[PDB]
DNA sequence: GCCGCGTCAGA
DNA sequence: TCTGACGCGGC
DNA sequence: ACCTTAATAACGCCAATAACACAA
DNA sequence: TTGTGTTATTGGCGTTATTAAGGTAACTTGCTTAT
């Protein structure tokens, strides 16, 4: 959603995106962030770190 | 700014390992035996890692008001406050 | 070399020994750490990236390329952060400072180690023992055994019970390794940093 | 009682030992205190000696 | 809980009695970066213009 | 705990540093900055004045006031008079040395390049010594009872300048009875070069 | 115990104050002054260049202020004007020089009476330049010398050095390129030190 | 089979017993070799002049170092250069340094041959026979030092050729660089290092012989024994690799682990190898066993705590205990001091009251306690060293109180002395004779002025408040 | 391109 | 015990 | 498990020297 | 305020108790340590 709108007006819109949504469960959304430190902390330090 | 605000992590290439060393562990060794002092250059080794007691290192000759960024020349030790051997 | 083998192909010691009959020099194929770090290290990644980028736009990712995926973005990655990928394999490991792995004495005249000091302890003796045998030209046995030995010791003091029977201290209790003290519910992270 | 050593006092310290003549003791007491909150009495008292002497 | 610093300052603004406070950041966050630096990993602050 | 001194080669204070450093009793790892990489050379100090220093957390570079960091970071036996009069005398000696020095080797090696021009100043210098002869006689190494930083100082122009054909002992006027007193000193005995060379040579 | 002194120069003013603090026996004398011109003779007697100024005791005669200062220092143990730790006296040390050479051998130069249009100008405008920099590393500097000792009663010369460098800059009618509160008001309220009137009237 | 198994010890048994065992013929045949090896390479030494000349030079060296006792009724000892050869010694020096004097000046071959045949009369085992190879070898690894940094200095800036290496690499001519004037490297500074490096060099070979070629093929030779002889002694070593291990089931729990026993063990071994001699007709199997156990035992000794122990504290430790438990199941009775010292060779009675002080191998942090309220002992352990936010509160009221309270004493005067003399703020704590320049007088009454000021501050209108603080 | 058999990670 | 995400070997 | 030897760092020494004190 | 008496230290000295090193030549040859 940012991405796109760096393209979407900046060049012409550049052909920006498609995509569609996905169901992710609550631990699989829950270590897919992005903040490392937060997942980190959450469970399998080991891997994400 | 005065204070960071990110946070950043990275694979530590040998010549950064190296900046952080205060020195370099030789001999396994932790700590005298019959007096408790630490010895010469081993895991406690108070030359690498710092003084002991504050602003006073080992041989205890260099102990006054006179010398304090002063480094010792018996034993290694610098002269400064031991809470430096944390960081 | 000229020699018709493959880089990453492994031969065992006879097959070696034909090898080393028949081609004599232009080929080294080592054994040990030395060896993955010298692959590491002449892996050219401009040579590698759009060769597979050419194999995936090869797209039949039904089963064969749905592999090749993730080699193409590790290999971005290390091209854009900067970071030697041999780095991978330490040369020099570091020791932490003693105050976070205290001998401070206890009531009953005793003394009370963090099991750090032992892995410490025995990882460093290792190293030296290792001197001393590639200084006095020790048959290449007991050369083999010390650094496997040593690379085990160095796997103990990083997380012990990864890959083996993790060592255990005279009480038999599976020693308290780096890694184990920033994970588990009494480990550093939930424990000392949202605990207090 | 036990002792110490090791003082290098502060300058103050060593100001106001020569104020009053202030001596620094060399010992330092660790009597045993029943803990606060607590009273009563005393009804035995064992007391075991040294060896060999 | 452990801020060295900031430690004794309360305990002393407490006695005096003004107002004032120091927060410079916690031992537990230090003694973490260091043992994961005793490893070959480099967590470490920094600043961004970016 | 360890230091190291980068530096260069044939310079006045490279060596006053270095024999500093040997008389302090201590030990260092001597690393000549012509060995290292020259991007590495420069990163070390962008701008580049070969004697530095090199601690694990500082890095000193202006040839000032280095021999008195090194005086004063290792208090080992000084390098400095202990009568506070001797202290200041000697200062305002280290600058006479200073402050006017440029000629005597800087012009003697890049501007004189006409063996007219070099030995039209080797005279001037020749008599520029038998003029400093009228003074310290006897004295142990410099105005003092004992060794101090001066002594250090002069064996840089002892050293640099033999090396720019002008031995002179006798052929110096009458500084004689220290400027061979000097070489008896271990430190300043390193200067330049069977079982002897084996032994030494490492 | 002697210092010759001369009027309209930063040098002799700025080893002025440093006496004061002390209040030592300021035996001053002039050099201008046809009042003494036997005592200016014997001054050039008893050093070459007759630099001012210059300290003269029972023992020695001295010049180039570092030296003179550092003598003072070594002589009075009053109220000091160097840090403690070797590392920090070797910092002070350097910063000083590096300011000295700057700034104090321009002001000597634009103190001539032979100037040019070209030369003040750009000497002003270097210096308009770098009194910015200046100011920070050495509140800087003044900042990290106190934490390692607090409550010391020690004077931190180079903020004396450079309250007398800004007191030339107005006393020679240029501006100071800044636009931060902070910057002026610590600027005014630094010059107007106790100790520090005891000269500049 | 190579079957991923991952503990070492089973990858290493499986070599380990891999090559035969062998008896005794084949025992004395590889030991004759290693033994004709060595004298090959001996023979193949002393046929050059030099050596025998810096073999009396370094017993020159030690004829000062044993005219320095004197200073300090025979010829001063010292034989740490040959073992089993002082008078004899000493004689044969004579001899050999007059008759090495004749040979360098006028002979071709017999005297050659005389001094080596006296040579083939002493004896040396390996020490001062390595002294002598490094005698040779080290001359050539200083050459090459200087060749490796002129080719360091000159190759990266001389048009960087690095190809053209058979033109320039004529070495010890001084003569290829004046070219170089048409030619690239234009370094002067570098033009006197390399003339300086090439003077040694020539000044070297004078010392020692003509060029290069004089001694690289000594050197190559020398390998060529070496290797021989290194080869044997592992085809020896690798037979009895069983022993080690078949040694090391006796101690397997005193502290060490397996392996690095075993790796002691094989040091022990390798070490014992080259010191027996056929000569005598024994069983290798006999002798090396002695130096396999010493080594053990010493390893086990060194590494067996953390907190390190003298070996000499540690075998009296082990007398010590013999004794108790052959007292322990003779009489019953457990300690009775008495009789463990009535009949010992620990010739002492306080020793004991300390070598059994160290008795307790420190605890490990991180064991639990079993019940007892779910805890361990690496949280009771607590911070001694440091001054709690009370220790360090009740200080800076003392700190700045009597900053003010003689801010209500002198005018200034006292004030300054008892700063200076005490060290308030300031950096030294400066002595009577700094103060007494400080205000240009009073060398003396300084004294009395700070016996005033304490007089004047010892008044309970100054003095009971403060005495809270001691 | 998939029916069973592993390791890891939390309970 | 499990529950799965993720495998990576027989066919 | 037992020696047989060099080698090292703690411990006692009495003078020197820089500093402090105490009567007029 | 200047003379004559301590003292507190401080590098030198020797002393030796303590630690580290090295060497024996009757023949001796492959655990797996356990819900
Ligand atoms: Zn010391």
């Amino acid at each position: 959603r940012i991405l796109e709108e760096n393209d979407k007006l900046r060049k012409q819109g550049k052909k920006e995106v498609e995509y569609e949504l996905v169901l992710m469960g609550i631990t699989r959304s829950s270590l897919s962030t992005e903040s490392f430190l937060s997942a980190a902390s959450f469970q399998e330090t080991t891997r994400v770190l | 700014s005065k204070k960071f605000d990110i946070i950043k992590i990275s694979l530590a290439s040998p010549e950064v390992i190296r900046s952080w060393s205060h020195g370099e562990v030789k001999k396994p060794e932790t700590i005298n035996y019959r007096t408790f002092k630490p010895e010469r250059d081993g895991l406690f080794c108070a030359k690498i890692f710092g003084p002991i007691k504050d602003y006073e290192c080992l041989c205890g000759k260099y102990k006054r008001l006179k010398h304090r960024g002063v480094v010792c020349e018996r034993c290694g030790v610098e002269v400064e406050q031991a809470k430096v051997r944390r960081e | 070399g000229m020699t018709p083998l493959e880089k990453k192909q492994l031969l065992t010691d006879e097959e070696y020994a034909e090898a080393l009959e028949n081609y004599g020099y232009e080929f080294e194929a080592s054994m040990g750490a030395e060896a993955i770090r010298d692959l590491l290290a002449d892996t050219d990644i401009e040579s590698e990236i759009e060769l597979l980028q050419a194999e995936c736009e090869e797209s039949k990712s039904t089963a064969k390329k749905e592999k090749a995926i993730k080699r193409l973005r590790l290999l971005e990655t290390f091209q854009a952060s900067g970071n030697k990928p041999e780095w991978m394999v330490m040369t020099v490991l570091p020791v932490l400072p003693p105050d976070l792995r205290p001998l401070v004495p206890i009531e009953g005249g005793r003394f009370a180690t963090s099991d750090l000091n032992d892995l410490y302890r025995r990882v460093i003796n290792r190293n030296n023992r290792l001197k001393k045998l590639l200084d006095l030209n020790a048959p290449d046995i007991i050369v083999r055994n010390e650094k496997r030995m040593l690379q085990e010791a160095v796997d103990a003091l990083l997380d012990n019970g990864r890959r083996g029977r993790a060592v255990t201290g005279s009480n038999k209790r599976p020693l308290k390794s780096l890694a184990d003290m920033i994970k588990g519910k009494q480990g550093r992270f939930r424990q000392n940093l949202l605990g207090k | 009682i036990t002792p110490k050593a090791e003082q290098q006092l502060t300058p103050e310290e060593r100001l106001l030992r020569a104020i009053f003549n202030e001596k620094a003791s060399n010992v330092v007491d660790s009597s045993l205190r029943m803990p606060s909150g607590t009273s009563g009495t005393v009804i035995n008292v064992q007391v075991f000696e040294n060896d060999k002497g | 809980s452990d801020d060295i610093a900031g430690r004794s300052k309360m305990y002393k603004n407490i006695v005096d009695g003004k107002l004032t406070m120091n927060v410079d950041v916690p031992e537990s966050f230090n003694v973490l970066r260091n043992e994961v630096r005793a490893l070959g990993i480099d967590m470490d602050f920094d600043y961004s213009s970016e | 705990m360890k230091v190291t001194l980068y530096t260069t080669k044939y310079c006045p204070y490279s060596l006053r540093a270095r024999i500093a450093l040997a008389e302090k009793k201590m030990s260092t790892d001597i690393v000549e900055a012509g060995d290292l990489e020259p991007a590495m050379i420069k990163k070390i100090t962008p701008n580049g004045v070969f004697p530095v220093l090199m601690e694990k957390d500082y890095s000193i570079n202006n040839r000032k006031a280095l021999l008195i960091y090194i005086d004063e970071r290792f208090p080992a036996p000084s390098l400095l008079p202990n009568v506070v009069n001797e202290r200041i005398k000697i200062r305002l000696s280290l600058d006479k040395i200073d402050n006017e020095w440029y000629p005597v080797l800087d012009q003697i090696r890049k501007h004189r390049s006409d063996q007219k021009m070099l030995e039209s100043m080797f005279k001037d210098l020749k008599e520029s010594l038998l003029a400093m002869e009228k003074a310290f006689t006897g004295s142990e190494f410099f105005i003092s009872s004992g060794f101090t930083l001066a002594d250090c100082y002069i064996a840089a122009l002892i050293i640099c300048l033999e090396a720019e054909g002008f031995i002179i002992d006798d052929e110096y006027g009458a500084i004689y009875e220290y400027k061979k007193r000097l070489f008896a000193r271990d430190s300043v005995k390193k200067a330049n070069i069977l079982l002897k060379t084996l032994r030494t040579h490492r | 115990m002697l210092l010759y002194t001369k009027k309209d120069d930063i040098y002799s003013d700025i080893v002025r104050m440093i006496l004061l603090i002390k209040g030592a026996n300021a035996k001053i004398v002039d050099v201008s002054k046809e009042e003494n011109s036997k005592h200016l003779e014997e001054l050039n007697i008893i050093t070459p260049n007759g630099n001012i100024p210059t300290l003269s005791t029972d023992d020695f005669a001295v010049y180039r202020l570092s030296v003179i200062i550092e003598a003072i220092e070594d002589l009075y143990p009053f109220p000091p004007m160097f840090p403690v730790f070797p590392k920090q006296r070797a910092n002070a040390r350097i910063l000083l020089e590096y300011v000295n050479k700057t700034f104090l051998q321009n002001i000597i130069k634009l103190q001539s009476p032979d100037l040019d249009e070209k030369q003040a100008n750009e000497i002003k405008m270097l210096m308009q330049r770098d009194i910015i920099s200046t100011y920070k590393k050495i509140v800087s500097e003044r900042e990290v010398n106190a934490e390692s000792n607090p409550d010391a009663q020690n004077i931190n010369v180079l903020t004396l050095i450079i309250t007398f460098v800004f007191y030339y800059f107005i006393k020679l009618k240029i501006s100071i390129p800044t636009k931060d509160k902070n910057i002026i008001k610590e600027i005014k309220e630094l010059l107007s030190e106790p100790n520090f009137i005891k000269t500049i009237k | 089979l190579k079957g991923k198994t991952s503990d070492p010890i089973r990858m290493y048994m499986r070599e380990m017993g891999i090559v035969d065992l062998l008896d005794k013929k084949g025992e004395t045949d590889i030991a004759i070799r290693i033994e004709e090896g060595t004298t090959e390479v001996f023979s193949t030494i002393l046929s050059y002049p030099i050596v025998i000349k810096t073999y009396i030079e370094r017993f020159r060296e030690l004829e000062e170092k044993a005219i320095d006792y004197m200073n300090s009724e025979n010829e001063p000892v010292a034989r740490y250069i040959r073992f089993n050869e002082t008078q004899r010694a000493y004689e044969f020096f004579t001899n050999l340094e007059k008759m090495f004097e004749e040979y360098q000046d006028k002979p071709n071959k017999k005297l050659y041959t005389k001094i080596v045949k006296e040579f083939d009369n002493l004896r040396l085992s390996t020490s001062h026979l390595q002294k002598l190879v490094d005698y040779i070898r080290l001359p050539y690894a200083r050459v090459k030092e200087f060749e490796r940094k002129i080719l360091r200095l000159c190759v990266e800036r001389s048009k960087t050729p690095r190809q053209e290496f058979i033109k320039v690499y004529k070495v010890g001519s001084l003569e290829w660089l004046e070219p170089l004037t048409k030619k690239y490297k234009f370094t002067e500074n570098t033009i006197r290092e390399i003339k300086n490096l090439t003077k040694q060099i020539n000044q070297f070979q004078i010392l020692m012989m003509m060029d290069i070629e004089e001694l690289k093929q000594v050197n190559l030779e020398i390998s060529r024994s070496e290797a021989k002889i290194t080869q044997a002694k592992k085809e020896m070593i690798e037979a009895n690799l069983r022993l080690v291990v078949s040694e090391a089931k006796k101690y397997t729990n005193r502290g060490l682990h397996f392996l690095d026993i075993i790796q002691e063990g094989n040091i022990g071994l390798m070490k014992a190898v080259d010191k027996f001699d056929y000569r005598k007709g024994f069983k290798f199997s006999t002798y090396a066993t002695w130096w396999i156990r010493q080594a053990i035992t010493r390893s086990i000794a060194d590494q067996a705590r953390t907190i390190r122990v003298p070996v000499h504290m540690i075998e009296t430790i082990n007398k010590v205990n013999r004794i108790k438990r052959q007292i322990l199941q003779e009489k019953g009775r457990e300690a009775t001091e008495e009789e463990i010292i009535e009949h010992t060779p620990n010739m002492s009675k306080e020793k004991l009251k300390k070598i059994l002080n160290i008795s307790h191998t420190p605890i490990s942090m991180e064991s639990p306690i079993g019940d007892d309220e779910d805890s361990t002992v690496g949280d009771f352990i607590e911070d001694k060293n440091n001054y709690s936010p009370i220790e360090a509160a009740n200080l800076e009221n003392l700190r700045e109180a009597i900053k003010e309270l003689i801010e209500t004493g002198l005018t200034e005067r006292e004030a300054k002395v008892l700063m200076m003399r005490f060290g308030i703020g300031m950096n030294t704590d400066h002595t009577l004779e700094e103060v007494g320049k400080q205000f240009n007088v009073t060398r003396e009454r300084i004294r009395q002025i700070e016996a005033k000021a304490l007089r004047k501050l010892k008044h309970p209108s100054r003095s009971a408040f403060l005495k809270t603080f001691l």
